[PDB]
């Protein structure tokens, strides 16, 4: 039954080894060509791996590793699948001297636990209190975006969003209730908290809408605003809704049929109701969370118990963007969400400056599950491989011998982070080991700081990772 | 891989063309040559071994082994080579199923074959019965052999000592346990048996003439003028006596040894060397006597017959096996002090004292007397017979079983596939009777398994039958020999790794 | 397919030059022009090297 | 620079591959085949490796080392080859690494110095203990390598054979045991116990007509034997039976006048030429090879005779007295021999009933004489038998984080190439050699620094201190030497070439 | 022809499931030509069902595995394996073992009765001190969650289990238990209720908290249950009047609601998961639980599910039977020493037949430690060493890897459970045995 693993371990290792050209910002980029023609450029390891289409079974599960990867820590992408990789190569030693993989697999699981609580001791505590290292920590983080001078005022706003939602005991915060609007026009330094909460769409561009409402209800409602006499019909339509006093409506976006017609809008002008239409279905499940309305199929199952409040709603003026905004929520049920506006006068801006602004957020949402930061550049690695030379010595059977291989197969990460910067990779390295009879993590004073919820998932999702791909014994055809 | 293949199946495969030959009822096998014209119709399975040209460089090691069954017996050598190779086929499935080193499952084996012969020692017989009629016999035939020996002066007297040398042993037949001593300025016809095992140049000065209830200790140091050879060794001292302090000081930690001493409860210590007085003295007041000039073959005989052992070192005290002997007494004879032993514990052996006239009459006379008493104790292992029938191979089966409740964990599958190989033997010989062996060797190690069981593998009736009322034995020294030659025969095979193909011819 | 190695590396460097010697002709006002054939069969005589690279038919990611 | 990294690393591990699985006692057998027809079998490395006849390149360094090896140790076959071998494997993760080859070299040169220097500290006396432990020694160092044989029933008559035979041919002040002054003679036929120790060459005789005597008589109190020594033939002069005969009366009287009472020549004689020795009571030796004359002069304090007219009384060898002793049934009827005082040469009397007995015997007392060389040598020992292996990984893997720079990667490798012997014993012995590693480095630490070793025969308990088993520490010094000279040279030819066969 | 491919053929059934036995065992991954459709899962039920094959004999072991899964739902893979060892040793007793087809059938009914025989000497039930007992039921109940992903929070799981089952004093029916499956939260947060949650709501506007209610499935009741849905106009009509509806009650819902009830003290309605629930209290001698279960993932959920019905299967069981044997590669090896005690007196053709059924218990504690990362052939032989002759207590531990006792690691099974594989085992063994040829008719 070797030889269905060692068929996988070898297939996966040639994965592993081709992204690992691809850490670091200096690191190779590989190219994918697909069947359609498309050729995409680009280090990340998350869209390499996606786009590739690998047939392996074993092998596709490192995008499943990868997903996880960005969706916890957000950070780590292509040292994680370097990470699985060299498990996978120091395994390969493991089998030919006699060992089951069972004992291969329980010994990760069990070092992997033991390898965060020596980080800890050597991580620096830090509290959510301070906002001294949580703006220096964002603003660093964005040195490698388009964004250099506007990137200072950008860290407070991240760092306050988060603080609202991360309370102290929440531990993990869903990532999907922040919604970045990104819209043609206006600048990088106009931007707008919104706590209430924020769409993706304009208002009703025609004559006779209001565009803007004080006091009013909002929820959601999947009903629309059709002809089958026609005026009679639409006023029904509009008496029902003036029952309970709703002043703001949202239809989700479908192709079908229109919105609301016209002869709808001279009825709801009277009443001064503002419509807002072209709902993207991605934004229902969002706005049935922070407003704490429901959604309403029907016209007989719209009532006034699950409408919303709202202060003011207007459509803000701007350069080809208006963008509407809600503030006041006023729900006690429903916790508050973060949605930011994104502007810009080039597409390409308002693009990755949203993508930027994600790997921001994960990297505070990292210190609210677990407190502290260690700094990068291969400490963490060699650290740990420090500790772990004299405790192989106090173990006693084949586990022995795995500490001893786990440490070596640590020092991948940091001897790909010398080589795709040109620097030697074994001198540098023994540099690094050199200096920690004095030095411990120190990179301080280069303002490159990581944080620790990185470190700690990129070793957890390894160990799990290498653990099933050696349950698999053997590949058969089930139809 | 293919060098065990080639060590198995390649040896099945030339131990299966002599195994269907087995016993009178087997099959028999056409060896063909080139020219078809000179070929032969044999059932000896040492032919058609021998004729039947192997390119197989581990068949031809079996050849080289079956020889030896050849010139120390020359009886049962098919035997051999089908019992040999039967335990290769179960040491294949060891093997296969563990892919480990077989020279563990040697020590198994080691392990089995020796409750394998105390099984046929219990039930062997003998036709021994009547010695009266065996010992007119013997004295009768130990007369030829001293024709044309200057031995032949008096037959009487000399083929009655040979007499007394043989019966009386009661067990093994080995010239150890018989002692020559051979003086000078004496009659040939004054020669006389003892029991007791006789050295000369008696040990000690001030040591007493007498010891009561001694115990034998072996042990080899050198006690008196240690550092024989000081030349070449740079020596720095400010005064001479600092060279004969260094050789105290040496021989000070021997102390300790020598309180080991007293520590086994003995009363007498022997060593091959000398002893200096001060070591020796303390033997006085510990209550040790000191033996010299043991030699090595005087103290292998001894060993033998007191039950003691041989070592050279102390590896730890309260630890040994130790012989006995109530008297030692101290005689002289011939001009020349002898020493006597006597009642050693279960001590079977004599010692035969020839008074010759000069040194050519005594070198004739001690090895004229070892071939006159090979000839007579041959016939103590021979006709000697055991309850055959496939009964003592059953009887060995069972026997591997009682070792199979304690034995380690590795061991455990070694050892029980050894009696799977000895229920081999009536599965092959009910296949070329052209019986059933399953269900024939099924009922029989039923029966045998507990207790009561007489019964014997019957190939007139096709059944299982009583052995003893039928009057079927064989021979115990044919047991012996092909368990001990097939045991060897797995140990050359197995022992080999790697098997390098022969050249060619 | 999948190909990496130096293999890939001088196979890119060969495409980039075959593709740089048919315009180094172009290169200067005194150069030499070429023409460019369709599958239809027609062509065109130009002496701008702008124009040449535009109606140009290259298979590959670098050129 | 390609290929040839790659290449030699395997092609010197699958034929160290082989010898694996025969180190130690326990280790298997093979089946070897001389080009003669003739078939051995044997444990011994230096039998193996010897008969491989190939072209590799790399492989051809293991025989030319293994010549050398027989000579100073004899013991450093197999090891030192398993050894080599584990620094290669080593060595080809870092050639992956971009380290470079002298690098290694250099790196397992110094690395082999430091642990020298820490098994000089944990390292114990013999002498200093007793005297008669260090006898002790030398009966139980034959034991071992006979254990795994038959011979392991009489070997208690074998180890004072050796011990008599070294104090003789070596001297205190160099120390050395050369290999051309004992000389290896055995028979097939007899048995085991028979042998024994003569303190001269052998010369087998049929001592020509046998009217001459047996035995040499002493001639009136004379002092010892002396013999003759002619590197010429015996003819007549000649650029008929009474001529030759007056002619042989004038080359007689050197023999007469000089005293010698037994003649021996380097060819054959006449018949008329025995008869004028009978009367005179001297026997005729015939014969006798080149080699054989030197053994001659050394054992009796004699010289090398050229011709007829230098035969001197000075220059002839003395003995104790030549006698016919029958040994066994042989039919050969050899004779002995005899000194009675200390000589510069001994000559090694071995007999066994199996022609494969006499040979396995002649090559263990050949390493078993070396080992007493290495103890009178150095005083100093260590256990072996896994447990010096242990200790120096341990040693070189502690001063590794001492050591900074590329040479800290150095010193991890040459630490876990160490563990190989251990792992090839624990293995060779049929146990996890992953699990008893881990054992022996649990006990030399946490409990308390000393010496453990791995078991390939079964033994009573661990701990081969209480049970007084040695090793030479300049015998094993001497392996870790020539395993680090022979890594050297095989990283330091990365060219292969050879011709075709026409 | 069709021997050899009976043999072979089934041989390679046990061979897909070998790696899914035990709590060491491995997970089985299978591809169709989608690709898309994988999934990982040790459950042997599934890889049976889902891979298809085209063996006439191989078919037979199908479907007496669901007959299998319908009594307790566990152990599925050990008779399969069991009844693959059987046949592998088939092999070596018709060719070069001289036995007749029906005498290895007889051989085995032989055997049976010696293997039935060893667990019932080795049964040991204590009536007194209930907490003994109910000590006997987590250590049971450590055995069933093995080898799923539950095998982490097991230790908190193995109280969950164990009081759901002392709160029903009643039939074996396993519909007093409800399993709801609600994403979000860590697997530990689960809790057992008595309390009858509801996973659907009643009316459109309607208050949550209701006292005195009368529960009539479907008068003065306050609370009114209906099959199919509800219209409009009845449903406001039914608020003026103080009834509340309830709608979407599937023939489970009506099932569970009989063995409960009627009226009942208070309806309380609690918001978990976004999704309105509904807790009763105050019923009349009420035997029903509800375990609520948080997974992580929907995947979590679909494996938990089985997972703790075939648990609370075998608990239900251990209420009839009291006895319980030790396990762990123990049971198996105390069967095999009664194999060897009944075969010193047996006919001539039978012996070979009993004495291969011994080595075929052996062979289910072999995988079990192959699965573990240990050596079987060592361990295995110096435990049956100490089983050979008396003092039988320790039995394989899969964890340190040496020789412990079963009951001090808390290691035991029930007498009712080995019963029935090998039974079941031994009965799918004989038909196999008997098929000498295959005839399939023509198709159309």
């Amino acid at each position: 039954p070797q030889e269905v693993r060692k068929a996988n371990i070898i297939a996966a290792r040639s994965v592993a080894d081709a992204i690992r050209t691809s850490l670091g910002p200096k690191g190779m980029d590989k190219m994918i060509k697909t069947s359609r023609g498309e050729i995409i450029i680009s280090n990340d390891g998350h869209t390499i791996l996606k786009q590739m289409a690998i047939l392996h079974p074993v092998a596709r599960m490192l995008v499943e590793v990868s997903a996880a990867q960005d969706s916890e820590a957000g950070d780590g992408t292509t040292s994680v699948v370097i990470l699985t990789g060299a498990l996978l190569g120091a395994a390969e030693r493991l089998l030919n001297k006699g060992i089951h993989p069972t004992i291969i697999a329980d010994s990760f699981q069990s070092a992997a636990k033991r390898s965060v609580d020596i980080l800890l001791e050597m991580c620096h505590k830090v509290s959510l209190s301070d906002r001294e290292q949580l703006v220096r920590a964002a603003s660093t983080s964005l040195s490698s975006k388009i964004v250099s001078q506007y990137s200072s005022f950008l860290a407070p706003l991240a760092v306050d969003s988060v603080l609202k939602i991360s309370d102290e005991n929440s531990k993990n915060v869903d990532l999907n209730d922040i919604r970045l609007v990104k819209k043609v026009g206006g600048t990088i330094d106009d931007t707008e908290m919104i706590d209430g909460v924020v769409l993706t769409q304009t208002a009703i561009k025609s004559a006779g809408g209001p565009t803007r409402k004080e006091k009013a209800k909002i929820g959601l409602i999947q009903f629309q605003i059709s002809p089958p006499e026609e005026r009679a019909y639409l006023l029904n339509i509009c008496k029902k809704i003036k029952k309970a006093k709703c002043n703001v409506l949202l239809i989700q976006k479908s192709i079908l049929r229109d919105a609301v017609n016209d002869l709808a809008l001279h009825f709801l002008s009277k009443l001064n109701i503002m419509v807002v239409k072209d709902i993207e279905r991605e934004e229902i499940e969002f706005l049935s969370k922070g407003l704490g309305c429901k959604p309403i199929a029907d016209i007989e199952l719209f009532t006034e118990d699950r409408l919303g409040s709202a202060d003011l709603v207007e459509e803000i003026d701007s350069d080809g963007s208006k963008i509407v905004r809600v503030t006041g929520i006023r729900n006690n049920n429903a916790r508050p969400t973060v949605s930011v506006v994104i502007r810009g006068a080039n597409n390409m801006i308002i693009d990755e400056t949203e993508r930027s602004l994600h790997d921001a957020l994960c990297v505070i949402r990292c210190l609210v599950k677990e407190r502290g930061l260690i700094a990068g550049g291969g400490a963490p690695e060699i650290e740990i491989s420090r500790r772990l030379s004299k405790e192989a010595r106090s173990m006693e059977g084949v586990q022995a011998f795995i500490w001893q291989e786990f440490a070596s197969a640590l020092e991948v990460i940091p001897t790909t982070l010398a080589e795709n910067a040109g620097l030697n990779s074994i001198k540098v390295v023994t540099e690094l080991r050199s200096k920690h009879e004095n030095g411990e993590l120190n990179t301080y004073e280069e303002h490159i700081l990581q944080p620790v919820l990185v470190s700690t998932s990129a070793i957890t999702l390894a160990s799990e990772c290498v653990k099933s791909i050696l349950r698999i014994d053997d590949i058969a055809f089930s139809r | 891989e293919n060098a065990r293949l080639s060590a198995f199946v390649g040896a099945i495969a030339v131990g299966d063309l002599v195994k269907s030959t087995l016993g009178p009822k087997g099959m028999d096998k056409l060896l063909q040559s080139a020219s078809s014209n000179t070929c032969m119709v044999t059932n000896d399975g040492a032919t058609i071994l021998k004729s039947i040209p192997l390119d197989n460089p581990a068949a031809k090691v079996l050849v080289n082994i079956s020889k030896v069954q050849d010139d120390e017996v020359g009886d049962g050598t098919t035997s051999v080579t089908v019992l040999s190779a039967e335990l290769l086929r179960e040491a294949e499935k060891l093997i296969d199923q563990s892919k480990i080193h077989p020279q563990t499952i040697i020590e198994g084996y080691r392990l089995a074959s020796a409750a394998a012969l105390d099984a046929l020692t219990k039930a062997a017989v003998d036709n021994s019965h009547d010695k009266t009629m065996f010992r007119e016999d013997l004295i009768h035939i130990a007369k030829t052999t001293l024709s044309s020996k200057i031995l032949s002066q008096d037959k009487d007297h000399f083929a009655e000592l040979a007499t007394n040398a043989i019966l009386r042993l009661k067990g093994s037949t080995n010239l150890e346990h018989i002692q020559i001593i051979k003086i000078l300025g004496g009659k040939l016809s004054d020669s006389f048996l003892d029991e007791g095992f006789i050295l000369a140049k008696k040990f000690g000065n001030n040591q007493p003439k007498r010891i009561e209830n001694a115990k034998i200790l072996i042990a080899n140091t050198t006690l008196d003028t240690d550092k024989v050879k000081i030349f070449g060794t740079k020596f720095k001292v400010d005064s001479t006596a600092k060279l004969a302090q260094l050789e105290k000081a040496e021989r000070e930690k021997m102390k300790n040894k020598i309180a080991k001493i007293s520590k086994f409860g003995i009363n007498t210590f022997i060593n091959r060397q000398l002893i200096y007085d001060y070591p020796e003295q303390l033997f006085t007041d510990l209550g040790i006597n000191s033996i010299e000039h043991a030699d090595f073959e005087g103290v292998e005989r001894l060993a033998l017959v007191t039950g003691g052992e041989v070592v050279s070192t102390f590896d730890e005290p309260s630890k040994c096996k130790l012989g006995e002997c109530d008297v030692i007494e101290e005689i002289m004879l011939g001009e020349q002090p002898f020493l006597k032993f006597s009642g050693c514990k279960a001590g079977e052996a004599c010692t035969i004292v020839l008074r010759g006239a000069t040194d050519q009459t005594l070198d004739e006379a001690e090895r004229s007397l070892h071939d006159a008493l090979s000839v007579l104790s041959q016939t103590t292992k021979e006709t000697r017979t055991v309850l055959g029938g496939g009964c003592a191979e059953m009887v060995m089966s069972k026997a591997v079983d009682t070792e199979a409740q304690n034995i380690d964990g590795k061991k455990s599958l070694a050892v029980e596939a050894f009696a799977r190989a000895l229920r081999q033997l009536p599965t092959i010989l009910a296949d070329n009777a052209g019986f059933d062996s399953s269900e024939l060797v099924s009922k029989l190690r039923s029966s045998i398994y507990n207790g009561i069981s007489t019964s014997g593998l019957d190939l007139n009736n096709g059944t299982i039958a009583d052995m003893r009322q039928l009057g079927i034995v064989e021979s115990y020294k044919l047991k012996r020999a092909v368990v001990s030659s097939a045991s060897e025969a797995a140990e050359v095979l197995l022992r080999v790794d790697n098997i390098i193909r022969a050249r060619p011819r | 397919e999948k190909i990496s190695g130096d293999d890939i590396r001088n196979q890119n460097v060969l495409a980039t030059m075959a593709v740089a010697n048919v315009v180094k002709s172009s290169l200067g006002p005194v150069g030499l022009d070429k023409m460019l054939v369709d599958d239809i069969g027609d062509f065109t005589v130009t002496n701008d090297g702008a124009t040449i690279l535009s109606l140009l038919d290259v298979q590959h990611p670098a050129g | 620079g390609l290929e040839a990294k790659k290449s030699h690393i395997l092609a010197a591990r699958s034929v160290a591959s082989i010898i694996k699985t025969s180190l130690g006692p326990r280790g298997l057998d093979k089946i070897l085949i001389s080009p003669d027809g003739e078939i051995t079998i044997t444990n011994d490395g230096a039998t193996i490796l010897s008969q491989m006849e190939l072209d590799n390149e790399i492989a051809k360094l293991l025989v030319q080392l293994s010549k050398s090896q027989d000579d100073e140790i004899g013991d450093g076959t197999t090891g030192v080859v398993v050894l080599a071998s584990a620094l290669l494997d080593q060595a080809l993760e870092l050639i992956q690494k971009g380290i470079h080859p002298i690098k290694i070299a250099n790196g397992f040169d110094e690395a082999a110095k430091l642990a020298i220097s820490k098994l000089e500290e944990t390292c114990d006396d013999i002498s200093a203990s007793n005297d008669e432990l260090f006898r002790d020694f030398l009966l139980r160092a034959a034991k071992t390598s006979l254990g795994s044989k038959i011979v392991s029933k009489d070997h208690d008559r074998f180890a004072e054979m050796a011990v008599e035979a070294v104090i003789n041919v070596m001297d205190k002040d160099r120390k050395d045991v050369d290999f051309d002054l004992i000389k290896m003679q055995g028979r097939v036929g007899g048995s085991i116990s028979d042998s024994k120790l003569i303190n001269g060459v052998i010369l087998d005789k049929d001592f020509s007509h046998p009217q001459m005597p047996k035995c040499v008589l002493p001639k009136e109190g004379s002092d010892g034997v002396k013999l003759a020594i002619l590197t010429c033939p015996f003819e007549p002069p000649k650029p008929l039976q009474t001529y030759e005969q007056d002619k042989f009366k004038e080359m007689i009287d050197d023999v007469k006048k000089a005293g010698a009472d037994v003649v021996i020549c380097q060819w054959g004689f006449d018949d008329e030429a025995n008869h004028l020795l009978l009367q005179n009571d001297l026997p005729a030796v015939r014969w006798v090879g080149g080699q054989e004359l030197e053994h001659i002069a050394i054992s009796t304090n004699g010289r090398i005779v050229p011709r007829f007219q230098d035969l001197s009384k000075d220059k002839l060898g003395t003995c104790s007295r030549i006698y016919e002793q029958e040994f066994g049934t042989t039919k050969d009827r050899m004779l002995i021999i005899e000194q009675s005082k200390e000589t510069k040469t001994v000559t090694c009397f071995v007999r066994g009933s199996n022609k494969m007995i006499v040979d396995e015997a002649e090559r263990a007392l050949h390493d078993s004489l070396c080992v007493v060389r290495n103890l009178v040598k150095d005083s100093r020992v260590v256990y072996g038998g896994g447990a010096a292996e242990v200790t120096m990984s341990l040693a070189v893997s502690e001063e590794a984080d001492k050591q900074r720079g590329i040479d800290q990667y150095a010193f991890r490798g040459f630490a876990q190439a160490l563990d190989t012997i251990p792992m090839t014993l624990a293995e060779n012995s049929g146990l996890d050699p992953i699990g008893t590693l881990s054992t022996l480095k649990s006990k030399q630490l946490k409990e308390k620094i000393s010496n453990i070793g791995v078991d390939c025969l079964g033994y009573g308990s661990n701990d081969m201190k209480e049970l007084f088993v040695v090793d030479p520490f300049i015998g094993k010094k001497q392996q870790i030497l020539l395993a680090t000279q022979l890594c050297r040279m095989i990283l330091k030819i990365d060219n292969v070439i050879i011709s075709g066969k026409d």
